RNA sequence: GGGGGGAACCUGGGGAACUGAAACAUCUCAGUACCCAGAGGAGAGGAAAGAGAAAUCGACUCCCUGAGUAGCGGCGAGCGA
RNA sequence: CUGUUGGGAAGCAGCGCCAGAGAGGGUGAAAGCCCCGUAGGCGAAAGGUGGGGGGAUAGGUGAGGGUACCCGAGUACCCCGUGGUUCGUGGAGCCAUGGGGGAAUCUGGGCGGACCACCGCCUAAGGCUAAGUACUCCGGGUGACCGAUAGCGCACCAGUAC
RNA sequence: GAGGGGUUGUGGCGUGCCUAUUGAAGCAUGAGCCGGCGACUCACGGUCGUGGGCGAGCUUAAGCCGUUGAGGCGGAGGCGUAGGGAAACCGAGUCCGAACAGGGCGCAGCGGCCGCAAAGUCCGCGGCCGUGGACCCGAAACCGGGC
RNA sequence: GGAUGACCCCAGGCGGUAGGGGAGCGUUCCCGAUGCCGAUGAAGGCCGACCCGCGAGGGCGGCUGGAGGUAAGGGAAGUGC
RNA sequence: GGGCCUGACUGCGAGGCCUGCAAGCCGAGCAGGGGCGAAAGCCGGGCCUAGUGAACCGGUGGUCCCGUGUGGAAGGGCCAU
């Protein structure tokens, strides 16, 4: 039968216009007392996801 | 524009008909494809080793018999098991596209039309509906059985006359498709058929 | 043009790759799987789109973000598709959402939107809402806007 | 559709209220040229001098 | 009047495990297999103490679509209106 | 129909003919016109069916105003324990109910996802109802379905022998 | 019947097949021999490539009608035509921000209106992936109901 | 070169497991076929030192066999041990 | 060693190092508002290289983004931890 978005996927991640694929940086969710703001600050924003790795999400993402 | 001849009592005529310039010979065979395709029966069956009569017990125990090691005797590997990758029965149809099928069929047409071989009859005298009429106008109008004949007409009477002809097939407009167009070797229609054909590639 | 005439352009209709079939063809024996392991089974293999040999997967340990929701569901709300300008320059006389739709441009269950890329051309232009370049790029070429709801 | 409306002929000699049309174009020199919209109202002004204007039609 | 039978099909009362989660327990397989009771030529359902946002629709069943959407989920595998 | 070759003609030759019938199978080899059939037509005293057509019957039927009599009880409702739903305790409503408590009859009650207000929707605790849907023991029709290790386990005295 | 066929005395050379392996004639696996049966498929979805139709559009599904190896209707819907943001929201832009900062992610044919081509989309074909038993055969076991 | 496989000349490459690509052969079935080969002998079998093809294979001839087989061109798969 | 101080900044970040991924590292410069210095300038912790832990689930402080007919609320999201 037809294929089964991930949900995982979806809530994690986005396909933009071009067929990338976005995600937000790990490793702010604690632990960050001793951290710099350069380190909070960099870490809040999203990043394009190696191309190997892209393109395996974004078949688990078919109907996007 | 071709000009198709066109059959009367009143005399020979002609007149101008609007079948597209180049045909596609893939396009054509696209369709007979899809027409060959979707009547499919779809019957052809066979039994999976689960769908065999005998039963799931263990033939021998899987050691120390000097035997192979089996299972059931409905595996694949054993004379009277099942088989692997029958048949199931199947539905060959498919959506062929509207406008390919549309554009073939005036492709179709308009090759016998590029050929001389379409004739286009105001009416058929005698024949209502004997063969012996039919074939007799059929004489008068250069039929002489020496080539096929797809005869495209609403006349009942017409289309049963001359059904059973060896060299006839035998249509109501509606039913006008290329498989049969390609078939047969001339093309003769009513000049009401002609105006349906000319509503259905519009 | 007879029956036997009808055949496929080149490349039409390829034939099939048919494996395990003896020396000659390439692909006897193995039929291209290799030797043993995993993935040469029948059924092999988890589905390499995720998994990863038992780490911790790529996809896992990135973090989630954003609103995902909550029973009982989606909270139904007007939805609005922009449409350009540029679409508009086919149309005469008066645009609606009606003609729009019609046309392929708009989505059904969509109010519109007007968006400014292209020119504006004088249409009385009936949408549930405009840019801000759309209003002014309209009402500045005889164009005639028409909010609604 | 806009307008490449471009001034080819000397408005001297001809009636003040053509020469206003000028004025509402944005047309202060020969061979200037100015783009416009095809607003009925401008366009109007641009028939009124039609005599003095190159018009090509952009868009 | 009942009793018993009938290949599949139907409703109800009970109801697993292998398996999947590359271990496993929640979860999955699955309200499936099976057992049992009842019904028939079908059976269930059915004439709003409904839907759910349309100032709307108008019994129920069945198909297409909605939609792998909304969501559910050791937010895992998956499940899924 | 005749000749012809041949064990045999339906083959080959000669001259015809039918066709709303040139689907197919037979006959001594390969037959439209020999046979069985095919197109197109007809057919029930008896049993069954009859959802179509007709006829009976049951049944169906106003307006204001007054009155406040009635409108389904261990029920609604709340709490405990669960199930169903996409919903795994989740902000958890809704539907159902094993335990406890326990109403009202319209100015009554349930619902619109905790809850509250406003605004709407509906009228629980009685029952029945064709059709569209499912299936194939049975009959028939048809296969780019098998052709005896295939196709049903069984083409044959097979659920048999063993 | 100036060539060929059968046979083989002598001379030269010469470590079966398959499988598994770093390495087998191997004293590692399998096979007495013959004949027959025997293993990469199908559905749906995806993703590339390919043959055509149409092209800012493309396409129908269930059904309905027609045929009885006839084809047509049906636009509901689906994909595309705009992205950015958790979202409200804005929009060729948008998000972060105090910013007109900086950055992330986005935004624009070939030849003479005419002709070809093309986004995209539909169908066919092919490779491969997902769900299914998914290339075939094989457990020891687990469970249910019965004997 | 001649002009798009029209064929010719000249030059270079051409060991190969896993594996990628390409081009073919053969089998069953369908269209082609109300046709065509067929008792002056179908398919299948048995030979052949003959012809074609690199090969898989395809012809042709002789015997057997005694009723089927099926082209050029395409289509589909229970397709080669 | 001493004085004054909190840049052990907030909003970003050209360009690189390293690297299968995901991480890790260095970073000029622009803006906000500051510290020190007459000033040139320096300062986004510590001579440097160890002192560390992806995601999921939840806590707390903000934000006022969503709020299942509507206004609120329940509950989420976003920022910080
Ligand atoms: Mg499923
Ligand atoms: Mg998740
Ligand atoms: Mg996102
Ligand atoms: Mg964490
Ligand atoms: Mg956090
Ligand atoms: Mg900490
Ligand atoms: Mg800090
Ligand atoms: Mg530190
Ligand atoms: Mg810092
Ligand atoms: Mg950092
Ligand atoms: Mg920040
Ligand atoms: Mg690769
Ligand atoms: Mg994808
Ligand atoms: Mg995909
Ligand atoms: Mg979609
Ligand atoms: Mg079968
Ligand atoms: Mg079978
Ligand atoms: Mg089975
Ligand atoms: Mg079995
Ligand atoms: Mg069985
Ligand atoms: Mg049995
Ligand atoms: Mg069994
Ligand atoms: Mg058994
Ligand atoms: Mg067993
Ligand atoms: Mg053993
Ligand atoms: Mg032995
Ligand atoms: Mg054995
Ligand atoms: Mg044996
Ligand atoms: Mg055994
Ligand atoms: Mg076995
Ligand atoms: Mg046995
Ligand atoms: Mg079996
Ligand atoms: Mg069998
Ligand atoms: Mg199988
Ligand atoms: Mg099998
Ligand atoms: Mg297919
Ligand atoms: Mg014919
Ligand atoms: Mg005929
Ligand atoms: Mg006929
Ligand atoms: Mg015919
Ligand atoms: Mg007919
Ligand atoms: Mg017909
Ligand atoms: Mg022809
Ligand atoms: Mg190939
Ligand atoms: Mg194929
Ligand atoms: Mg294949
Ligand atoms: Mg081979
Ligand atoms: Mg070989
Ligand atoms: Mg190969
Ligand atoms: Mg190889
Ligand atoms: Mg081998
Ligand atoms: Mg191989
Ligand atoms: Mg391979
Ligand atoms: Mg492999
Ligand atoms: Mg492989
Ligand atoms: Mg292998
Ligand atoms: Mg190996
Ligand atoms: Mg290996
Ligand atoms: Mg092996
Ligand atoms: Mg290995
Ligand atoms: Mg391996
Ligand atoms: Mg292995
Ligand atoms: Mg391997
Ligand atoms: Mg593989
Ligand atoms: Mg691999
Ligand atoms: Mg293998
Ligand atoms: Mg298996
Ligand atoms: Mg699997
Ligand atoms: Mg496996
Ligand atoms: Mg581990
Ligand atoms: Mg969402
Ligand atoms: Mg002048
Ligand atoms: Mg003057
Ligand atoms: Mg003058
Ligand atoms: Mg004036
Ligand atoms: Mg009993
Ligand atoms: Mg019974
Ligand atoms: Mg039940
Ligand atoms: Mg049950
Ligand atoms: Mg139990
Ligand atoms: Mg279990
Ligand atoms: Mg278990
Ligand atoms: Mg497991
Ligand atoms: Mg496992
Ligand atoms: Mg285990
Ligand atoms: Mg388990
Ligand atoms: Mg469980
Ligand atoms: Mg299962
Ligand atoms: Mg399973
Ligand atoms: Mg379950
Ligand atoms: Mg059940
Ligand atoms: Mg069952
Ligand atoms: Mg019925
Ligand atoms: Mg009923
Ligand atoms: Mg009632
Ligand atoms: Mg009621
Ligand atoms: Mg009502
Ligand atoms: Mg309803
Ligand atoms: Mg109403
Ligand atoms: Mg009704
Ligand atoms: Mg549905
Ligand atoms: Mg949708
Ligand atoms: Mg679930
Ligand atoms: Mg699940
Ligand atoms: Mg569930
Ligand atoms: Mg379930
Ligand atoms: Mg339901
Ligand atoms: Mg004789
Ligand atoms: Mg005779
Ligand atoms: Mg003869
Ligand atoms: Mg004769
Ligand atoms: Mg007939
Ligand atoms: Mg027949
Ligand atoms: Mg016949
Ligand atoms: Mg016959
Ligand atoms: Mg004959
Ligand atoms: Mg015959
Ligand atoms: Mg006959
Ligand atoms: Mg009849
Ligand atoms: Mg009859
Ligand atoms: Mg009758
Ligand atoms: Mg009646
Ligand atoms: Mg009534
Ligand atoms: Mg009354
Ligand atoms: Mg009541
Ligand atoms: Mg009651
Ligand atoms: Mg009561
Ligand atoms: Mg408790
Ligand atoms: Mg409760
Ligand atoms: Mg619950
Ligand atoms: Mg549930
Ligand atoms: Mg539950
Ligand atoms: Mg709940
Ligand atoms: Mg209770
Ligand atoms: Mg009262
Ligand atoms: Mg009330
Ligand atoms: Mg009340
Ligand atoms: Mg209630
Ligand atoms: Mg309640
Ligand atoms: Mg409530
Ligand atoms: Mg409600
Ligand atoms: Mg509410
Ligand atoms: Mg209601
Ligand atoms: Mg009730
Ligand atoms: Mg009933
Ligand atoms: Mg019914
Ligand atoms: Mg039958
Ligand atoms: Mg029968
Ligand atoms: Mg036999
Ligand atoms: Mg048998
Ligand atoms: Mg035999
Ligand atoms: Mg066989
Ligand atoms: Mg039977
Ligand atoms: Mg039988
Ligand atoms: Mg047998
Ligand atoms: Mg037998
Ligand atoms: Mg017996
Ligand atoms: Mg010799
Ligand atoms: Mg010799
Ligand atoms: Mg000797
Ligand atoms: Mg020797
Ligand atoms: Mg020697
Ligand atoms: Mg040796
Ligand atoms: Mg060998
Ligand atoms: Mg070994
Ligand atoms: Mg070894
Ligand atoms: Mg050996
Ligand atoms: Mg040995
Ligand atoms: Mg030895
Ligand atoms: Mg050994
Ligand atoms: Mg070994
Ligand atoms: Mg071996
Ligand atoms: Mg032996
Ligand atoms: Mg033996
Ligand atoms: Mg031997
Ligand atoms: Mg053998
Ligand atoms: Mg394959
Ligand atoms: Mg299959
Ligand atoms: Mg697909
Ligand atoms: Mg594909
Ligand atoms: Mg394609
Ligand atoms: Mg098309
Ligand atoms: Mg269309
Ligand atoms: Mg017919
Ligand atoms: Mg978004
Ligand atoms: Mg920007
Ligand atoms: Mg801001
Ligand atoms: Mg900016
Ligand atoms: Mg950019
Ligand atoms: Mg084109
Ligand atoms: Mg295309
Ligand atoms: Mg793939
Ligand atoms: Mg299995
Ligand atoms: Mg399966
Ligand atoms: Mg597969
Ligand atoms: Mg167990
Ligand atoms: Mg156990
Ligand atoms: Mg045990
Ligand atoms: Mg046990
Ligand atoms: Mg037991
Ligand atoms: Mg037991
Ligand atoms: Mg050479
Ligand atoms: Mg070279
Ligand atoms: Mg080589
Ligand atoms: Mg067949
Ligand atoms: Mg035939
Ligand atoms: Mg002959
Ligand atoms: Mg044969
Ligand atoms: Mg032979
Ligand atoms: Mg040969
Ligand atoms: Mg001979
Ligand atoms: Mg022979
Ligand atoms: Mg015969
Ligand atoms: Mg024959
Ligand atoms: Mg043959
Ligand atoms: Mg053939
Ligand atoms: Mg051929
Ligand atoms: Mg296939
Ligand atoms: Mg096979
Ligand atoms: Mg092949
Ligand atoms: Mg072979
Ligand atoms: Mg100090
Ligand atoms: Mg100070
Ligand atoms: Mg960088
Ligand atoms: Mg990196
Ligand atoms: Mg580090
Ligand atoms: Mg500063
Ligand atoms: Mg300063
Ligand atoms: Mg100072
Ligand atoms: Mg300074
Ligand atoms: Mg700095
Ligand atoms: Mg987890
Ligand atoms: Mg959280
Ligand atoms: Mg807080
Ligand atoms: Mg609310
Ligand atoms: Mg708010
Ligand atoms: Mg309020
Ligand atoms: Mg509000
Ligand atoms: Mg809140
Ligand atoms: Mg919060
Ligand atoms: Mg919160």
């Amino acid at each position: 039968p037809k294929m089964k978005t991930h949900k995982g996927a979806k809530k994690r991640v986005k396909i933009t216009a071009s067929g990338k694929v976005v995600a937000m940086k790990t490793g702010k969710r604690h632990l960050n007392w001793q951290k710099s703001g350069k380190e909070i600050r960099q870490k809040g924003r999203k990043f394009v996801l190696a191309k190997p790795e892209a393109e395996r999400i974004k078949l688990l993402l078919p109907y996007e | 524009v071709y000009q198709i001849p066109v059959l009367s009592p009143s005399g020979r005529r002609e007149l101008a008909a609007d079948l597209p310039a180049e045909i596609n010979p893939h396009l054509l065979w696209e369709v007979v494809r899809w027409q060959l395709a979707k009547r499919r029966r779809g019957t052809a069956s066979t039994k999976t080793r689960g769908e065999v009569a005998y039963s799931g017990r263990k033939i021998w125990p899987q050691k120390h018999t000097g035997r192979a090691r089996h299972g059931d005797i409905g595996a694949p590997i054993f004379v009277g098991g099942g088989v692997v990758f029958g048949p199931k029965p199947r539905d060959y149809s498919y959506t062929l596209p509207k406008k390919v099928r549309k554009k073939g069929l005036a492709m179709a047409v308009a090759d016998r039309a590029r050929e001389g071989k379409l004739l286009l009859v105001e009416a058929f005298a005698g024949v209502n509906g004997k063969t012996k009429e039919f074939l007799a106008w059929a004489k008068e109008a250069g039929l002489d059985g020496s080539e096929s004949v797809l005869l495209v007409t609403g006349n009942e009477l017409v289309r049963r006359a001359a059904r059973n002809l060896p060299w006839v097939v035998t249509l109501a407009p509606e039913g006008l498709n290329v498989y049969d167009i390609v078939r047969t070797e001339r093309l003769v229609m009513d000049l009401d058929a002609w105006e349906v054909f000319q509503n259905r590639i519009g | 043009m007879k029956l036997s005439d009808l055949r496929p352009n080149p490349g039409a209709n390829k034939r099939r790759k048919r494996v395990g079939r003896g020396p000659g063809s390439g692909h006897g024996k193995t039929a291209t799987r290799g030797h043993k392991g995993q993935k040469s089974r029948s059924g092999g293999l988890k589905d390499p789109r995720r998994f990863e040999g038992g780490r911790s997967t790529t996809l896992m340990r990135l973090p989630k973000r954003g609103m995902q929701g909550q029973v009982p569901g989606e909270i139904k709300r007007p939805r609005y598709q922009g449409v350009n300008l540029k679409d508009l320059a086919r149309f005469e006389g008066e645009v609606t959402p009606e003609l729009l739709v019609r046309a392929g441009l708009l989505k059904k269950g969509y109010r519109l939107k007007i968006l400014g890329e292209g020119e504006a051309k004088p249409l009385k232009v009936v949408a549930h809402a405009f840019s801000k370049s759309a209003l002014e790029k309209l009402k500045a070429a005889g164009g005639e806007p028409v909010l609604l709801e | 559709p806009r307008l490449k409306v471009k001034l080819v002929k000397s408005p001297i000699g001809y009636p003040k209220d053509q020469k206003a049309a000028l004025k509402a174009l944005g047309l202060r020199r020969l061979q200037q040229e100015r783009v416009l919209e095809d607003t009925p109202a401008i366009r109007g002004n641009v028939e009124k001098v039609a005599h003095l204007v190159r018009v090509e039609v952009v868009e």
